[PDB]
């Protein structure tokens, strides 16, 4: 019944600005301490700040202090982050937190991503093999989503294909292996990159010297 | 600039009693250091465990306790679940901000070890027209989690070139599969000969080392 | 006031 639901992020450029809203329905919000914590990949937890029920109190981890904000508005059981001038490592997933002795209710996460980079389809260059391993990497994409398949479909067991990475460029990068019973067939992965337009199919057959 | 250090990972079994233990750089951990317990179960689920130090989220299972050993906070689950392998994070109170630890990796032991299969592969020359080298290094249905990929170039150690990334642990059989992805401009790859990745997990004796020369087959 | 997860 208590219920922490945000809204908002998505994609920003370096140097842009957003805002993230959390909006509590199940508890007294104007008596709640709120928080703003973030979950980065490869990072730990990181908190960000908090906010006393009258907002006369607004506390912040130092090192952030220049790039977010905190507020709240009682009268809408509404808590905001401002986000500002962002740099490439605010990339994370942002959650409000309310207290309750402890961080006691959670709010289902909004994702962030900070990247200069605009549309952009993937290059698939083959893993080559040599229980047999061989696979595709699917290198230097935006934005996130890219489907691979093996074989148009038929291949799916032993396939492991695995979260992108945002590497510094802004740009992402994945891979997508298979295990074998080490036979020569033929090995095709199927990359597709609906916002380039992108349909790659790469044939991964052993390296000749 | 305030570092709060808790243990990288730790192993317990159900029904076993552990504790995790979070410790200041700047002394000992006092009351006035607030300490708060959080785990992270996957999907990015967060739980809010122990605040204070001492007192239980309402709700939280009596199994879980906070206390203060020497100069550190801890958290102590008695009676361990298989629900409990989590990610538990400990956060410190330092006047006027919290500060996170890196976390401590709880494994609630699921099945025996399985070490990983490990394969390496080098850039193709497809990827090396394109003025890039990309060295895959598969680690291949292991458990528990915790493992060490780390890549040599030359017998150089490297850092800060590599990134990483991980399966979904597997429904039927408890394991995961790694990809740590070594990246260089082709200028630099050229520049090198021996290219190595070394792997450490509970299920391998020594360390693994797949390696390639670069040019040969 | 719901207590906060410090003093």
């Amino acid at each position: 019944e208590v219920k922490l639901h945000q809204s908002g992020g998505g994609l920003v450029q370096p140097g842009g600005f957003l805002k993230i809203s959390c909006v509590v329905s199940g508890i007294d919000f104007s008596r709640y301490w709120m928080s703003w914590v973030r979950r980065a990949p490869g990072k730990g937890l990181e908190w960000i700040g908090e906010i006393t029920p009258d907002s006369n109190t607004i506390n912040y981890v130092p090192s952030l202090k220049d790039n977010f904000g905190i507020s709240r508005d009682n009268a809408k059981n509404t808590l905001f982050l401002q986000m500002t001038k962002v740099r490439s490592e605010d990339t994370a997933l942002y959650f409000c937190a309310s207290y309750y002795e402890g961080f006691a209710y959670w709010g289902q996460g909004t994702l962030v991503t900070v990247s200069a980079a605009s549309t952009k389809g993937p290059s698939v260059f083959p893993l080559a093999p040599s229980t047999a391993a061989l696979g595709c990497l699917v290198k230097d994409y935006f934005p996130e989503p890219v489907t691979v398949s093996w074989n148009s479909g038929a291949l799916t067991s032993g396939v492991h294909t695995f979260p992108a990475v945002l590497q510094s460029s802004g740009l992402y990068s994945l891979s997508s292996v298979v295990t074998v019973p080490s036979s020569s067939q033929t090995y095709i992965c199927n990359v597709n990159h609906k916002p380039s337009n992108t349909k790659v199919d790469k044939k991964v057959e052993p390296k000749s010297c | 600039q305030a570092v709060v250090t808790q243990e990288s990972a730790l192993t317990t079994s159900p029904g076993e009693t552990v504790t995790l233990t979070c410790r200041s750089s700047t002394g000992a951990v006092i009351t006035s250091n607030y300490a708060n317990w959080v785990q992270e179960k996957p999907d990015h689920l967060f739980t809010g465990l122990i605040g204070r130090t001492y007192n239980r989220v309402p709700g939280v299972p009596a199994r879980f306790s906070g206390s203060l050993i020497g100069d550190k906070a801890a958290l102590t689950i008695t009676g361990a679940q298989t629900e409990d392998e989590a990610i538990y994070f400990c956060a410190l109170w330092y006047s006027n901000h919290f500060v996170f630890g890196g976390g401590t990796k709880l494994t609630v032991l699921k099945r025996t070890v399985a070490a990983p299969s490990v394969f390496i592969f080098p850039p193709s020359d497809e990827q090396l027209k394109s003025g890039t080298a990309s060295v895959v290094c598969l680690l291949n249905n292991f458990y528990p989690r915790e493992a060490k990929v780390q890549w040599k170039v030359d017998n150089a150690l490297q850092s800060g070139n590599s990134q990483e990334s991980v399966t979904e642990q597997d429904s039927k059989d408890s394991t995961y599969s790694l990809s740590s992805t070594l990246t260089l401009s082709k200028a630099d790859y050229e520049k090198h000969k021996v290219y190595a990745c070394e792997v450490t997990h509970q299920g391998l004796s020594s360390p693994v080392t797949k390696s390639f020369n670069r040019g040969e087959c | 006031t719901a207590p906060p997860a410090h003093g």
